[PDB]
């Protein structure tokens, strides 16, 4: 009896699982590694910090390798809870990564929002929001320090740490553009907030200190790193209407072995708004009551999973005009793609098509080398904007091919592509292979 | 003009859009060394035997389809011992 | 094709020893099918990144992801 | 700084960093066989509708297949709160046939049980978004649902089914659509006049191999270690107001079993694994004057409130011998999945693993029932003495009792997930073991 | 004039206005063979 009664019952079908065993589970061998220490060091920010300003930092040669970078911001609330949406993320309009005077990559506030919406999840996503927004019903005048992590390839894993020790002659810089306006911080919609504070900013880089044998190795040897880059273009949306399903042939001006494409439609007025406004709870400012308006979002609840308010009916990718895959509905890109490839939940208005088995990983797992595709396109069909956004019966009780009349406000289209390149370092200098 | 291909008997096979060059491309090649159970073409040999009829047994049984139990009753593959490679039906085209 | 193309190695949810604990092999250091914590290149004597057979350097992976493999 | 940590080096560091084996500051990559993935629609033979049996056949467009998603278009036959995972309920079952052989079969209830045990966090939520209405949709609303299949080749690239090597065997899927789906075409026992029939389509993700891999698949014999689901339904030894019923259920299973899973349910209401009660979410109208404990709040059918679960305790016997000590139902509901999965299992759903990590593909301990002449699941039920219409009676009850409405959970569903071998040779495939 | 009875000797016509088909495409194994074209494409261009 007991476990032994199972253990003893060894049959023919068990040979595939336990005969001539190769492994065990009851003793783990751990791998000895090199000595290293991690230190959080503040960098100098040059240029004046303020809304709309451009500032930058040169990462000092303090440690040997660098990874994680967090930009701190101190913001104040220009209104009550519900007026902001990831304001620290909105403030950091963009970040440029430069090595040796060469542009390596560039991220945008919208990318950070898209990336998060698509790749973070569960408590990671929540904890992230806690570092970029006010999530405990804070009130006007509240002050908070925000931490915005960067997501460049070297900011995600030690395996891709930049070898500053190997860059004897080259500097690594970050250029940061601060937004002219941040919702609920210095502007309430289009209205400036009198008395709003200017942001305080600080850039923190977590440095890796190596032991003598490995520091020397990095300093002397050439190093090649397989890295990620973000390609991005803004497009004008073929805005749909009450009487029609707009369609659009979008040229995908991308190059390199792209891991995946991602995109969203948005109202550029309101950061993070990827869906139409409506008088249903959480879909607009004052939604559900007499004061509701479908011209302004409940900023604190800007994101939603209610696909009815999204505008993509269907889409396909084509290479030189040939279908890459059969046409699928917008909900296929919004719900299934990330189910299959990421495992999280993607907000309405945010779409993914992966060319990779595991787009969130470091290891290549299938790519689309757009440098070989003379005319890659994205073909989008939009939903009909016929739903009276101010009437829940019309909003919540409708069909697949339609959306809110207010969905015509989503006039911007943002298409991103993540791809793989090589960063090379040799004899004190570096930059990209191509 | 494929004078150098796999002649089945008198026919040249086609499996994946191209003519079968040699026996190594056919699926039967993966189990060509095992004494298979049945060979899928199943050419009958010398005619089948006729259907013997009588008016005694059919009238005495009054139907009731009396089935004989002393036949061979060719067994199947016991669940424990996998499926022997012999159980894969050879599709010897040639 | 004359190439010892191995099976797939996916991120498993359980650690496993390769039953060859006295000789520490180098092909099991980068095999993600057994380990689950972190991934690093195997360091040889004097901290030299020794690439095991089957795997490839980052430059070789870039060449295989951009230009293509062979036959 | 970081240097102060590196210098703190001595005897206790030897077992961590002496003779380093790997460095975490360098990623190693593997050259993988080039491939591509394309989504191709399969057709459906038979008329699609409720209660109909339809089927597909997967064409050989690519070489290997993995993910399969069945799309359904459903309408709401009532308001929000009237449906519960209706696309999951609709797909009553799917049978996997290769060469005419039944390889496997999933049931709507299995999809619900599987989800209850193995999906989690935002994977689970995103899943719900693809099978239900989760944004308070109203009657007349219409959505496309995506119900991924969970056959062994639908969960990992590693088991991509080798259509390529199956020259003479077709791969088919038979899908049974439920005659009734709650909140779609029926409301409890009542039909919904005017309810629409579903639109259905089956999508298969095909993998395209390069020349070299393609050749190997065509010339080499193959075997795959795959999963199968065994399933039978049993009557519950229904407990009552004055007694703790008990039951010995023969476990008519074979093959190396990774785990058992089971639930108790009310056949009338899909996904109902618990008793109904007048506590919020536990019944239709729960918490108010209109509450009834004969019908669930369908949108909240599932719950983590065990007080409404029927099972008191259970053990598994092998050939009449105890396999483990009797444990409470709460042990199977909460601890088992804590230990073995890492998610949260709803009340009324139970798991017993024979495996260290049943959530993975890699076998990690099995009970081979092909070597157990008589396995039995022994269940003890709680006393059904609690008046479900009195919130206090439920919320303040004891470990050994449950709701009087728990006697409605008259069905028992026992599942066993096991490992078999799919052999492919000479253009044909099928299982190694009966 | 009776529009329920044809002029039998003139049953046929080249006026596509009276044709029923608006547009069409052909798919193979679930994928478009070609993009949807108007009925007049199939009627006039294909044979051209």
């Amino acid at each position: 009896a007991g476990g032994l009664s199972q253990l003893v019952a060894y049959g023919a079908q068990d040979v595939y699982l336990t005969g001539n065993p190769q492994i065990t589970f009851f003793k783990t061998v751990y791998r000895r590694y090199t000595n290293f220490a991690i230190e959080s060091i503040q960098q100098t920010i040059n240029g004046s910090v303020g809304f709309g300003n451009k500032v930058s930092t040169q990462i000092s040669r303090n440690g040997d390798l660098i990874t994680d970078i967090v930009v701190e911001f101190v913001l104040t609330k220009g209104g009550n809870g519900g007026t902001t949406y990831y304001p620290a993320e909105e403030l950091l309009q963009d970040v440029e990564l430069e090595i040796g005077g060469q542009r390596i990559d560039k991220h945008y506030n919208d990318w950070f929002r898209t990336y998060d919406a698509l790749f973070r999840m569960n408590d990671d996503r929540y904890n992230y929001r806690r570092m970029t927004d006010w999530v405990n019903n804070e009130l006007v005048g509240a002050q908070k320090r925000f931490y915005v992590p960067l997501i460049f390839f070297f900011n995600q894993t030690p395996g891709l740490a930049l070898p500053l020790i190997a860059l004897q002659y080259h500097e690594v810089k970050l250029y940061f553009t601060l937004a002219s306006q941040v919702q609920g911080v210095n502007y309430n919609g289009s209205s400036a907030i009198a008395g709003a504070a200017q942001p305080t900013m600080s850039v923190w880089v977590d440095y890796i200190f190596l032991d003598t044998q490995e520091r020397t190795r990095f300093a002397q040897l050439p190093h090649e790193y397989l890295i990620e880059q973000l390609q991005f273009t803004g497009s004008e949306t073929a805005t749909p209407s009450a009487t029609t399903q707009a369609s659009q042939n979008i040229r995908l001006n991308f190059n390199h072995p792209t891991k995946y494409l991602a995109w969203n439609f948005n109202n550029p007025t309101n950061y993070g708004q990827y869906t139409a406004l409506a008088n249903i709870p959480g879909a607009c400012s004052g939604a559900g009551t007499a004061a509701a308006t479908v011209t302004t979002p409940d900023y604190g609840n800007t994101g939603t999973y209610n696909e009815q308010l999204a505008v993509l009916d269907s889409a396909k990718i084509q290479l030189n005009g040939q279908d890459r895959f059969a046409t699928r509905k917008g909900s296929y890109f919004n719900k299934v793609q990330p189910y299959q490839s990421i495992g999280g939940v993607t907000p309405a208005g945010v779409y993914l098509y992966s060319f990779a088995l595991k787009p969130a990983g470091r290891q290549p797992s299938g790519t689309c080398n757009f440098s070989r595709i003379d005319n890659a396109t994205l073909s989008l069909t939009y939903k009909t904007c016929s739903i009276d956004a101010t009437s829940p019966a019309a909003v919540l009780g409708n069909t697949e091919t339609v959306t809110a009349n207010t969905a015509t406000l989503l006039t911007a289209l943002n298409i991103y592509a993540k791809n793989y390149n090589v960063l090379r370092i040799m004899s004190g200098m570096g930059g990209l292979a191509y | 003009g494929y004078e150098n291909s796999y002649d089945a008997n008198g026919a040249r096979l086609v499996m994946d859009g191209k003519v079968v060059k040699s026996e190594c491309q056919l699926p039967s090649y993966q189990i060509r060394n095992s004494k298979h159970h049945t060979q899928l073409p199943m050419r009958s040999l010398n005619e089948p035997p006729p259907m013997v009829e009588d008016l005694v047994d059919e009238s005495l049984f009054e139907g009731l389809q009396g089935y004989p139990v002393d036949e061979k009753l060719d067994l199947l593959t016991p669940p424990g011992t996998a499926t022997p490679s012999s159980e894969w039906a050879a599709i010897n085209y040639g | 094709p004359s190439y010892q193309i191995r099976n797939s190695k996916h991120h498993t949810q359980l650690p496993m020893r390769s039953l060859n604990e006295p000789p520490p092999m180098v092909e099991d250091l980068v095999d993600e099918s057994l380990f689950e914590g972190l991934q690093g290149y195997p360091v040889d004597e004097k901290l030299d990144l020794l690439t095991p057979p089957g795997t490839a350097t980052p430059s070789s992976e870039w060449a295989a992801i951009n230009y293509g493999l062979t036959n």
